[PDB]
């Protein structure tokens, strides 16, 4: 039954491998999950160092052989367009849930009740996930409870110290670019800076938009305050023939006349900018003004600019204009000859920080900005990816905290509950089934294993702290109030997740449990692994 | 680099269920199985074996091949001191207990591919046993009234010389029948003491002459020579013979007597002391009226001189193992001395006397009437001497099942040759429907295992697999206008090599197989495939 | 390279085992998922039959057989595909001892598969229960088996109504014994053929009777709306004409240049006068039209439709009456619209459309169908193809066989009674043939887990006794009767399935030599 050039495996031999070379896959995430875990360097070909933790980013930067790690690999890529976060995690639950199961082929349990197991296992979860949520208020007072969710998916991905750097940069990045109403949030709003100079522990946030090219004049004052910002489309740069050419003059009456041909456009836009200044914040003080000019500057107006202590700017992205027109709310001037004063905007203090290499600046402290920047800084460059990566992944993570009116609080609070109860769900009910109980008690078996992995990669022993919660529930059992028994790995005991602060999102636990359980199941279904084409 | 694990014990060839072994158990003994399958039959064929002394040996029974081959398959054993048990308990059987258990294991691994345990195969087969040898007491029709009349016993020896030497089947039954008349006691109305012995049928064979110069005498035959002047005795009945143990020599002392040579004196004494001495010893036996001697030992010179005055008929015998049914016959008891032939000791023989048997002259020793012996000779001539190998051995066969005609249901019988094999297909069939249960699939296929010993009487044949088997069906299997099945149940296979077509009724050539044959065989082929089929692991060493 | 001897028979057997070693655990709705490993690094975790096949790349030309046949399965029906060839390819293992170690010859095999294959056909109109083809709510529990496990499950009340419109249509009885008779006479391929619309709902999906045409009227102020249309349908366009070979036009003199450009315009004009002989209230044009044509039948009061394909042109004849005609001044005057109950072009999703829908039958339909999205139609695009299929397997064969491996085993009890009968060589191979059929039911207890042994003894004895009524659940795997649950299949994918499989195991046992070379 074979012909040239061919392996197959049959019988249970493929289960056998599919567990064996998903263990692999999970011992490598594994030691990765949670805030005690590693940070592991992964470098392809390029020579490029990136530290981070999140599972999706480490299966795209390895190729991988193993046909079992590439459907995982297409459970990562569903998880992060729809919950964003938790990549990790899910991995882990498949890997565990395969193993556990895996016991049981053995013992002759088919798969097919395997998997009807997790289904009904998975319906129950449900139930038990509409109890166990917590609903939270749509108030905007919540900051203090958004700042312990802050913490909670920044601890993750970073060494702990940065945390309480990024925790007021991230809480106030989600609010001030929500208006608080029913509607919606977008991401896409907040800007991203990156910058390898100064070290990540001086990351700031920028409440405004901040711009690459600067006007370089000695003279350009290095803070103004309260200045207004007008889009000029205009050249105010010399210009030459579509054709290469250019003016010699011989003597100083032919250097008027042909300097004048190229400066008579200039001229003519520049003398109606200064006079919009003479009209308007002329006398009055603490008010000012600044040009974006996406295009270039003369040396002539450089000059004049300096004069008037005017702002200069040129070569301006067109992307950072359209968001100049909702920061600053100045419409774009194609012509200055139409230019008004009801065109002008208006922002707050604008400072130029002064670098040899690059140079800043702030349209920041504005009245209605409706935008939002995040500064990274970080010294190497792997810090500046490590930092990008937990910004996007923070920012991701409290997105759903808004929508999703449900949070659910995290140290494992979620699974040692949800793998209790299902465990003893079916004891006191019997609705299910006599020989399925067995499939069903490998998930239970299988939701155990984040709680013992958290405490693994900070040496913890797994067994002593999952007895240690047992204990507390069964107190908690006893008394007819609710108390959440949750581990704190920082300690060693169990602890209250609400009052500790780590909180885990609804919707991403509740794509978990659907997206692990499908997963894990059709890598059970495959009796045969089939060669061909070729 | 590749390192070694599964073989906790120590260094051995291990065999687990893991990789089939019940297949390689089942494999081991096909090798040997196709070989009994083309040997019943009487179009059956036969195998060479050298023996370990340098002789070629080829003969049909295998019972007597799986004792010169060399097994060192356990599992084959098992079959082996199977076939034991059909060549001593029986007369018959040797060929069918390898054809039947080798094929109860070959049907087997239907059951086997479908997953079911062994344990239920062999719970299987079990209640398949009862279901048949219940209809074996059903399944006969006539019965052996046990008159042991020589027309009789043609009847019951024919079949059982059969399936050896084909075409001699007649001859032989005529030489056979009449001794075993001879050997049987005439008695009436005793059915509580075994008569017939295997033992008292002493078959010999020399070269020269043909099967029809063979001949039956009453007594036991000897093919040595007189080797003295008296070729033979007189006819007058009751002739006195003295059986010698201690060799004839000059007599001796029971306490020392131990002869030394010193001095030239003492030599003169020992020659002239043996003349005188035993020419003293042999006068007091021919006083005696002793005519006839019979030295289990030696003989020397000084005593063939003596005994050719005094008209003693000198007769050697250096088998011990035939003294002692010598002593059945003449009725003369062996003494440990010499010298003192007691009259109570003696017996009495009728008639002794020397004749050309083959071209060569022996001594024969027999009888009329007076005297009644239990022991007779079947004489045989041969050109070939490897025909007249598997004669002797189709005879002790033969004699054999002469002691399978004693009260265990000696005189029922079956239709052979095929018939009955088939019909019980269609019975044990009728059972399997009847039979609610997972054991269905057992008894189905106990039947197909029936099916080996029609097919290899139509291979051993060279008649066309494809032929004989429809026709066996349609023949034991019709519809009868009425309750009760008619016409003929006998269609067996026919030998063919001549005549017409199809099949024919086994009462014509009057063929047919005895039940404590076929009943017995069927015990020791469930009980040989249930050891296989019970065994699932085998740990053995480097031979 | 070359095979002879009984050696082509064992690799015909083996390679046709080793096709049917795949699909195994793929039949029945428990059928769990495949793992092809593709050379380029791809993987296909589809646990659809049909679907894993035509990616298998075999060696064997025996195994490149078992993919032709399956071909030709896959277009006939839908399902059922990998059925056949596990059946023929378990009677090829069960005969395989038979055709080799009892040296049997392949003749009388074959010969014994087509009794056996007479002998089945007869078990399966016996086995098989009428049912009422007229009966609307009865037909939506059978084509459901087609609709469930997928999307549609929940539009499955609305996908079986324009199912049966559409059948219910093309179907002609036409029952008698003069000319020969097909039972119902269903055509799905030509008249039942869909158009997707973009945009609405599923629930609002309705078969429309006529041609649907996704052009507009191509004139900036014409009559957007025609109470009754008359339809005309032609083939050349409406342009200048000119020759299909090099034209070359010299002249010499002064004035005879704008007489051309003259004749130019009349000759557009002469083709418009002509489609007017009759008075239409519409012209349907299949290639595109010049704008002097748009303005000359602007003035005739008659819509001007371009750009329709020529399949359409066939069914927009059979839906109005218009007779096609190549040249436009050989236009007949026997075109008509009749039969057309509105024009009306109204706007749906964002695009014109046009319809030609009516009141009656025209020997055709339209099945319109409109969702929340494109995906959402190609999906009910061939789930209401396969739905119909199936309605048409119910249609044209009267009468339902019992599912879950209830007839399969059924057969094979009525095929062990038929053997004591036969009296023959071919008594043999043709049990062999029941034990195949033995196969099947035994592969979904395989798949569902329970013990094969234990339950085949049990569910062969419930059929004897029980009126052959009693086959497998699916969901729960305890032996249970069909009527209960009501699972029933038609008879004529049991009969195909039989009758390939047979076909499919005597080809590769016709074959006993294979040889290589052009």
């Amino acid at each position: 039954l074979l012909n040239p050039k061919a392996e197959s495996l049959r019988r249970d031999a493929a289960l056998k491998v599919n567990v064996t070379s998903a263990e692999g896959l999970q011992s490598v995430l594994e030691t990765n999950l949670g805030p005690k875990g590693t940070l592991k360097m992964l470098v392809d070909g390029a020579g490029n160092i990136k530290l981070t933790k999140d599972g999706k980013v480490l299966l795209t930067e390895m190729q991988i052989q193993s046909p079992t790690a590439v459907l995982i690999a297409r459970a990562a890529a569903a998880q992060d367009e729809i919950t964003g976060d938790g990549t990790t995690t899910v991995v882990c639950l498949v890997g565990e849930l395969l193993r556990q199961a895996h016991r049981f082929i053995q013992e002759g349990v088919h798969p097919r009740i395997i998997t009807d197991g997790f289904e009904i296992a998975r319906k129950e979860s449900m139930k038990f996930l509409d109890e166990f949520k917590i609903s939270k208020t749509n108030l905007s007072n919540d900051r203090e409870f958004l700042l312990q969710v802050a913490r909670s998916s920044l601890l993750t991905k970073v060494d702990a110290d940065l945390t309480e750097v990024l925790t007021p940069i991230v809480t106030d990045a989600v609010l001030s670019v929500y208006d608080a109403q029913a509607d919606n949030l977008d991401l896409h709003m907040v800007e991203i800076m990156q910058m390898q100079h100064l070290s990540p522990k001086d990351t700031t946030f920028i409440k405004g938009l901040v711009l690459d090219h600067g006007g370089r004049h000695p003279d350009m004052p290095t803070r103004v305050k309260n200045a207004y910002v007008l889009i000029l489309n205009v050249s105010l740069e010399y210009e030459k023939t579509e054709v290469n050419s250019g003016f010699f003059y011989s003597s100083a009456d032919q250097r008027d006349k042909l300097a004048a041909s190229e400066r008579k456009f200039v001229d003519a836009k520049l003398k109606k900018i200064i006079d919009l200044k003479n009209e308007v914040c002329g006398m009055d003080p603490d008010k000012g003004f600044v040009i974006i000019n996406q295009k270039g500057i003369d040396p002539m107006s450089l000059d004049v600019f300096a004069k008037h202590n005017i702002l200069a700017l040129r070569r301006a992205k067109r992307r950072n204009m359209e968001r100049l027109q909702l920061v600053t709310g100045g419409e774009a001037q194609n012509s200055v000859e139409d230019l008004s004063p009801q065109i002008l905007g208006f922002s707050g203090l604008v400072y130029q920080e002064t670098i040899g290499e690059e140079k800043f600046t702030y349209v920041t402290e504005n009245t209605d900005p409706k935008s939002c920047t995040i500064l990274i800084k970080g010294s190497t460059h792997y810090a500046l990816a490590q930092t990008k990566d937990a910004v996007r992944d923070g920012l991701r993570a409290v997105a759903n905290v808004l929508k999703d009116k449900n949070i659910i609080p995290g140290a494992g609070a979620f699974y040692i509950a949800l793998s209790r109860y299902l465990r003893s769900a079916n004891m006191n009910k019997l609705g299910a089934k006599g020989k399925t109980k067995t499939g069903i008690e490998a998930f239970a078996e299988a939701l155990l294993v984040i709680p013992k992995t958290l405490v693994k990669n900070s040496g913890f022993d797994p067994l002593d702290v999952l007895a240690m919660v047992e204990d507390e529930l069964d107190d908690a059992q006893d008394s007819d109030e609710t108390r959440y028994v949750g581990v704190d790995l920082n300690i060693g005991d169990s602890c209250d997740p609400t009052i500790e602060g780590i909180w885990d999102s609804y919707r991403v636990l509740r794509n978990a449990i659907t997206g692990a359980t499908g997963i894990a199941s059709n890598l059970l279904l495959c009796d045969e692994l089939l060669r061909a084409g070729r | 680099q590749n390192p070694n694990a599964g073989l906790f014990k120590q260094g051995y060839n291990s065999y687990s269920n893991a990789d089939g072994q019940i297949i390689k158990s089942i494999a081991a003994i096909r090798e040997l199985h196709q070989m009994c399958l083309t040997s019943m039959g009487p179009c059956g064929r036969n195998k060479i074996i050298v023996n370990h002394l340098g002789k070629i040996i080829i003969t049909n029974d295998a019972a007597t091949m799986l004792r010169e081959l060399d097994i060192v398959h356990p599992a084959v054993k098992v079959l082996v001191m199977a076939t034991e048990q059909q060549k001593i308990d029986m007369g018959d059987g040797t060929n069918l207990v390898m054809i039947l258990a080798g094929e109860l294991l070959n049907v087997s691994e239907k059951l086997i591919s479908m997953g079911l345990s062994a344990v239920e195969i062999i719970q299987g087969y079990n209640m398949a046993r009862k279901f048949t040898l219940k209809e074996l007491d059903e399944m006969v029709v006539g019965e052996i009234t046990d008159k042991n009349d020589k027309n009789e016993l043609l009847k019951m020896i024919k079949p059982v010389i059969s399936s050896k030497k084909y075409g001699s089947e007649d001859i032989l039954s005529e030489l056979v029948s009449e001794a075993v008349s001879h050997v049987l006691p005439v008695a009436q109305q005793a059915g509580e003491i075994p008569y017939f012995n295997v033992d008292s049928i002493r078959v010999v064979k020399i070269m020269g002459g043909s099967l029809s110069n063979s001949t039956v005498i009453k007594g036991m035959v000897f093919n040595r020579e007189p080797e003295g002047h008296v070729k033979s005795l007189s006819e007058d009945k009751k002739h006195k013979v003295a059986v010698f143990t201690c060799p004839l020599d000059i007599a001796n002392t029971e306490t020392k007597g131990t002869v030394l040579l010193h001095n030239a004196q003492e030599m003169l004494d020992f020659s002239k002391g043996e003349e005188k001495q035993i020419d003293a010893m042999m006068k007091e036996i021919a006083d005696m009226g002793v005519e006839c001697i019979v030295a289990g030992a030696g003989v020397g010179e000084l005593a063939l001189h003596y005994l050719n005055r005094y008209g003693i008929l000198v007769l050697k015998v250096p088998s011990k193992f035939e003294l002692r049914r010598l002593c059945r016959v003449c009725g003369a008891t062996p003494l440990p001395r010499l010298g003192a032939p007691t009259p109570e000791e003696l017996g009495l023989v009728e008639t002794v006397k020397t004749m050309e048997i083959g071209g060569d002259r022996v001594t024969v020793f027999k009888q009329e009437q007076g005297e009644i012996s239990r022991t007779s000779t079947i004489i045989l001539r041969g050109a070939t001497q490897n025909n007249l190998d598997d004669i002797e051995r189709a005879i002790d066969d033969g004699v054999a099942a002469v002691k399978g005609l004693m009260k265990p249901s000696g005189g029922k019988l079956l239709p052979g040759a095929g018939a009955t094999e088939i019909e019980l297909i269609s019975r044990i069939t009728k059972y399997g429907e009847r039979t609610p249960g997972l054991l269905q699939l057992a008894i189905k296929q106990f039947a197909v295992a029936f099916e080996v010993v029609p097919r290899t009487l139509a291979e051993t044949a060279g008649l066309d697999v494809n032929e004989v088997l429809p026709n066996l069906y349609a023949a034991h299997n019709v519809t009868e206008p009425g309750a009760v099945k008619t016409d003929h149940l006998y269609k067996g296979v026919d030998i063919d090599g001549e005549s017409d077509e199809g099949v024919k009724d086994i009462r014509e050539e009057n063929i047919y197989d005895m039940l404590a044959t076929k009943k017995f065989a069927i015990n020791v082929a469930t009980e040989a495939a249930t050891t296989v089929l019970s065994i699932d692991q085998i740990i053995m060493a480097k031979k | 390279e070359r095979t002879t001897g009984r050696q082509a028979q064992i690799s015909n057997i083996t390679a046709a085992k080793a096709v049917a070693d795949v699909i195994r655990t793929c039949l029945g709705p428990k059928a769990m998922l495949k793992m092809l490993l593709d050379p380029m690094g791809g993987l296909v975790l589809t646990n659809d039959g049909h679907a894993i096949l035509r990616e298998i790349d075999v060696a064997h030309p025996a195994a490149k057989s078992m993919l032709e046949l399956s071909r030709t399965q896959d277009e006939e029906v839908g399902d059922g595909t990998t059925t056949v060839i596990i059946l023929a390819g378990e009677i090829l293992a069960q005969c395989a001892p038979y055709l080799i170690e009892k040296n049997i010859h392949p003749v009388i095999i074959i010969q014994a598969l087509k009794k056996a294959l007479t002998d089945a056909l007869e078990v399966i109109k016996q086995v098989s229960k009428p049912v009422d083809v007229e009966n609307d709510a009865a037909m939506k529990k059978l084509i459901q088996a087609s609709i469930g496990t997928k999307y549609v499950i929940h539009w499955s009340e609305k996908m079986c109504e324009l199912a049966l419109d559409a059948v219910k249509t093309v179907r002609k009885d036409l029952g008698q014994t003069v000319e020969g008779e097909p039972n119902f006479e269903i055509d799905i391929k030509r008249y039942v053929r869909v158009e997707k619309i973009p945009g609405g709902d599923v629930l609002d999906s309705r078969v429309l009777k006529g041609v649907l045409l996704n052009k507009d009227v191509v004139h900036p102020k014409m009559s957007r709306h025609i109470e009754n249309p008359r339809v005309v349908l032609l083939d050349c366009p409406l342009e200048y004409k000119k020759g299909e070979s090099q034209t070359n036009i010299e002249i010499e003199k002064e004035e005879d240049w704008n007489r051309i450009l003259q004749i130019e315009e009349e000759q557009v004009q002469l083709m418009c006068e002509q489609i007017l002989a009759v008075r239409p209230t519409l012209v349907i044009t299949e290639k595109g039209v010049s704008d002097l044509a748009q303005h000359y039948l602007l003035k005739g009061g008659c819509s001007v439709l371009r750009r329709v394909k020529k399949s359409d042109n066939n069914r927009i004849a059979r839906v109005t009456g218009a007779t096609i005609v190549n040249r436009v001044e050989d236009l007949k005057e026997s075109d008509v619209g009749t039969n057309c109950g509105l024009f009306k072009v109204e706007m749906i999703g964002d695009e014109y459309f046009s319809f030609l829908d009516n009141c009656k039958e025209p020997k055709a339909c339209t099945i319109m169908l409109r969702g929340g999205s494109k995906d959402i139609l190609n999906e009910i695009d061939r789930n209401l193809q396969d739905a119909m299929a199936v309605a048409r397997n119910v249609m044209l064969s009267p009468s339902l066989s019992p599912g879950g491996g209830a007839t399969e085993m059924a057969v094979s009890v009525k095929l062990a009674e038929k053997a004591k009968q036969l009296e023959g060589i071919q008594q043999w191979p043709y049990q062999a043939v029941a034990d195949a059929m033995e196969c099947i039911p035994r592969t979904l207890i395989q798949n569902a887990g329970g013990d094969p042994i234990r339950l085949l003894s049990q569910l062969r004895a419930k059929h004897a006794q029980g009126n052959f009524t009693t086959g497998i659940d699916g969901d729960k795997g305890k032996i249970v009767d069909m009527v209960s649950y009501g699972i029933w299949e038609p008879e004529v994918i049991k009969q195909q399935s039989v009758k390939t499989a047979i076909e499919s195991a005597c080809l590769l046992l016709r074959v006993d030599d294979i040889v290589s070379g052009v």
